């Protein structure tokens, strides 16, 4: 199952302070209305690749994050616990079916590399983003009200960081933790691309509109312009050209052989 | 050598007490020194290794403290296996020297001891020995007196007693007295009786027997 | 599994010699620091020897020094301990402990410490028991409970089990450690707290079993009388 | 440390995530040696490491030279073995109040501690920099500085350099932003450390 983002998935991409202004930035950012994986219960490892849209609607209580995990290769783990929020990067044997509730799926933290302790934060909505940049690890959040649950809300709100780690370790799968008892819950992912965007920032210096300029020719005309509202006009956005289909070399054909066979045979 | 006047040598507590043992030491040896804690007929266990570090597999109601010539040692929760005898070793010059040992039971409400005495049996008369036996059971404090009592002269010297070790249902004692003398002057003598005093008695309560069945 | 289980322990006339094993098994011996440690009955722990894996670097306590020499073995991974020059006061249980003091500073401590072995310096030679039973006055009206026993004499070494009416009657069993008398030879005596009203109609018989000599004994008690 | 471990058996802690202080332990006179290779101990200061790892060991005066590159012995040989390339720096102090039969060395030899220089124990401590495996986070420490109003000054704002005259503001910066720029990419205003609070430039 799949549902469209609409304009969610907009954090701020430097944390420098601008207001009442239009920047235009490029990152990894989830793509406006684009398609967004569903899962209701059920939690499967999930390829992490250039980074992660996560959201939900206190059943959701962290995330591993690594390469191999069963404990061969280093992994990251988030866990809400007792209202700390605990974060390793041990060597983790992974459970085939992970499950956290004392806690199972956080048991055997060893040959720990990383340790880090943090203040957690979560008809609610709690999105968060994570990335992997040259070794560091930033993770962006955000709590909203949520009054539906059928689909993503139709308000915008662009998400705060919060933490930034320089751990450095190469992660390309991830999978949540769900709080079991023995009442599932929904939950969505999203990934990111290295698109451009146009944000605004409003005299308080909070993000409140962002234009994804590949979204739709009025869009890039709004990101080439610099601005949300375009004159009536004609106006060049940029340049189509067909790209090439396959390559194909060509070179004179049998020609004189070297007599290979009078020193071999 | 390294002298350590662990005191006190004894001390009573009850079930949930805190309780603390000294350790002294004699030229600063700073956290080389372990506790340990043994059981009767059983080999000593470890308690307190480097006086702080707990050792593995032991339960967290232990815990130790202290260092360099002073060792405080502090339990937090008294359980009922727990009843032992703790020695403090010094470990640091050529570790040679243990501790006197402090001797833990649990503190109980004092409890008048139930007297009796054994005359000896036939089957053991013609073995050539008469023994007479005064059974102290199931009595506390461990405080007791026995006044050996033939012909209405007190006895002394010509007795042997022996006490069980702490229960390990009720943690209370029991003790046996036994009095040995010849077949020839069993027929000399005609009273034999032995006499207890103990914290549950108001007045020592003694039990008297006559040979012969008299 | 760490286990010192211990043996070559036994009964030796005063001025002779015994040798000690300490068997090892569940991890590396020759890289562990090995002592012995030994203590009187009734009495304090004292520490003997030790041997730190060298055949070279051994230690003595202050009391032993000079007559007890310690040595070990690679291959089969045991222990030995040399004893010689026997006296009276050399009468105790025999501890083979741990040690780590090799890298470890931390379980500078005795790890494991063995089960033990118990070694006798005496003269005195083996004997079997001699068991005498412990009747009660018939005319005893202080309670309504009474006392009876077995008495257990002259035996050589430990240790004894008490059984009673092969298990069907078990409550209340007390076994009382043992003495040592004037004679050289030990005592012990085991009792049980019965009902008064069941002395002369159930029959109380006793059993005494002595491993090391496979005696078993059965003594019914009647009332005088 | 309370005690300090074997040579048998020497501690590796390790420390990152952190800001480590020198100048302490570099001025304090307590230490019999402090060899550092590679790097002058006074710019430890600036520069910055991914990760350090601490070895602590006890050894003898006898052999207390041997914890250096590519050296030999019986100690160098099958005991704390330093590698062949670039290390960090070695910290060493005479013990003989501490530790002069418990420490032994390593087949196996004991220490003849006589407490009565060339026999003496030492304890050494080696740090070991890593500064390649991950993304490093170990910096020396920096010295804060006050900060000037209403003057032409030179500052420095979390590694921002810079020429101007700070002041007051009322831009709402939000908790999470450092400095604001205005159009043009260029710096207007900056959040100090320590205070928090919004100057503009
Ligand atoms: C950084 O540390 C300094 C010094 O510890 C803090 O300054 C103190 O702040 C408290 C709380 O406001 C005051 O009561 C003290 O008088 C301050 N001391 C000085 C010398 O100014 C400062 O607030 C800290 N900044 C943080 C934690 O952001």
């Amino acid at each position: 199952a799949y549902t469209n983002s609409f304009t969610r998935g907009v954090y701020y991409p430097d944390k420098v302070f601008r207001s009442s202004v239009l920047h235009s930035t490029q990152d990894l950012f989830l793509p406006f209305f684009s398609n967004v994986t569903w899962f209701h219960f059920d939690n499967p490892v999930l390829p992490f690749n250039d980074g992660v849209y996560f959201a939900s609607t206190n059943i959701i209580r962290g995330w591993i994050f690594g390469t191999t995990l069963d404990s061969k290769t280093q992994s990251l783990l988030i866990v809400n616990n007792a209202t700390n929020v605990v974060i390793k990067v041990c060597e983790f044997q992974f459970c085939n079916d992970p499950f956290l509730g004392e806690f199972r799926v956080y048991s055997s933290a060893n040959n720990c590399t990383f340790e880090y302790v943090s203040q957690p934060f979560l008809k609610n909505l709690r999105e968060f983003v994570f990335k992997n940049i040259d070794g560091y690890f930033k993770i962006y959040s955000k709590h909203t009200p949520i009054n539906l649950v059928r689909d993503l809300p139709q308000g915008f709100s662009a998400l705060e960081p919060l933490v930034d780690l320089p751990i450095g370790i190469n992660i390309t799968r991830f999978q949540t933790l769900l709080a079991l008892h023995r009442g599932a819950a929904a939950y969505y992912v999203g990934y990111l691309q290295p698109r451009t965007f146009l944000l605004k920032y409003n005299e308080n210096g909070t993000i409140t509109d962002a234009v994804d300029c590949a979204l739709d020719p009025l869009s890039e005309t709004k990101c080439t312009l610099k601005s949300f509202t375009v004159e009536k006009g004609i106006y060049q956005t940029s340049n189509f050209r067909v790209q090439p289909t396959e390559s194909i070399v060509r070179f004179p054909n049998i020609t004189n052989l070297c007599p290979f066979g009078e020193v071999f045979n | 050598d390294i002298q350590m006047t662990q005191s006190p040598s004894s001390l009573s507590a009850s079930v949930g007490d805190r309780v603390t043992i000294t350790c002294q030491a004699s030229q600063d040896i700073s956290n080389y020194l372990n506790w340990y804690q043994q059981k009767p007929g059983k080999a000593p266990k470890l308690l307190i290794y480097d006086a702080s570090n707990l050792e593995t597999g032991v339960p967290s109601r232990f815990s130790g403290s202290g260092s360099g010539t002073d060792f405080t040692f502090t339990i937090s929760s008294l359980q009922p296996e727990d009843i032992a005898t703790y020695y403090c070793q010094q470990h640091d010059a050529l570790p040679w020297t243990f501790g006197q040992g402090t001797k833990v039971e649990i503190k109980r409400t004092v409890a008048a001891p139930s007297v009796f005495i054994f005359p000896p049996s036939d089957e053991q008369l013609k073995s050539g020995t008469a023994s007479v036996v005064c059974l102290l059971n199931n009595f506390y404090p461990r405080e007791a007196k026995v006044q050996w009592k033939v012909d209405n002269a007190l006895q002394s010297g010509n007795s042997q007693e022996s006490v069980t070790e702490q229960d390990s249902k009720d943690s209370t004692y029991s003790l046996s007295s036994t009095l040995t003398l010849s077949k020839a002057d069993y027929e000399k003598h005609k009273v034999y009786a032995c006499e207890v005093t103990h914290q549950g008695l108001s007045s020592p309560v003694t039990k008297s027997f006559n040979r012969g069945e008299c | 599994e760490v286990q010192l289980v211990e043996s070559g322990g036994g009964l030796v006339q005063p001025g002779g010699s015994l040798r000690l094993s300490c068997a090892a098994s569940g991890f590396t011996f020759s890289s562990y620091a090995m002592h012995w440690v030994r203590q009187a009955p009734g009495k304090g722990l004292e520490w003997v020897s030790a041997i730190w894996g060298s055949g070279s670097n051994t230690y003595y306590a202050d009391s032993v020094k000079g007559r007890f020499t310690i040595s070990r073995d690679n291959s089969k991974n045991t222990l030995y301990l040399q004893m010689n020059s026997l006296r009276a006061e050399d009468t105790a249980v025999y501890y083979c402990a741990r040690g780590r003091d090799l890298a470890a500073f931390t379980k500078t401590a005795f790890d494991v410490w063995g089960q033990g072995t118990l070694v006798t310096v005496s003269s005195a030679s083996t004997k079997g028991p001699s068991v005498f039973p412990l009747a009660p006055s018939s005319k005893s009206t202080s309670g309504g409970t009474a006392a009876l026993g077995c008495l257990v004499k002259d035996y050589f070494p430990e240790p004894v089990t008490v059984s009673w009416n092969s298990g069907a009657l078990t409550s209340g069993v007390h076994t009382f450690p043992a003495v040592l008398q004037s004679s050289g030879l030990y005592s012990l005596s085991s009792v049980v707290t019965v009902p008064s009203s069941s002395l002369g109609t159930q029959t109380y018989i006793c059993n005494v079993n002595h491993k090391p000599s496979n005696t078993k004994v059965d003594k019914r008690v009647e009332p005088k009388s | 440390a309370t005690r300090f471990a074997s040579v048998y058996a020497w501690n590796r802690k390790r420390i990152s995530n952190c800001v480590a202080d020198y100048s302490v332990l570099y001025n304090s006179a307590s230490f019999s040696t402090f060899k550092c290779y590679g790097v002058s101990p006074t710019k430890l200061n600036d520069l910055c490491f991914t990760n350090v790892y601490a070895d602590s060991f006890v050894i003898r005066g006898d052999e207390v030279r041997q914890i250096a590159p590519g050296q030999t012995g019986k100690i160098a040989d099958y005991n704390y073995k330093l590698p062949d390339d670039f290390t960090g720096c070695v910290i060493a102090w005479n013990s003989n109040n501490l530790d002069s039969y418990n420490y032994l060395y390593r087949p196996l030899q004991s220490y003849g501690f006589q407490p009565t220089v060339g026999y003496q124990p030492y304890r050494v401590v080696v740090l070991s920099f890593e500064l390649l495996h991950a993304p490093a986070t170990v910096c020396g420490p920096k010295k804060s500085t006050n900060l000037v109003k209403n003057k032409c000054v030179n500052f420095n704002f979390n590694g921002l350099t810079g020429t101007g005259v700070l002041t007051e503001s009322n831009k709402k910066f939000l908790p999470f932003q450092q400095f604001g720029r205005d159009i043009a990419d260029t710096t207007d205003a900056v959040r100090d450390p320590q205070t928090l609070e919004i100057l503009d430039i």
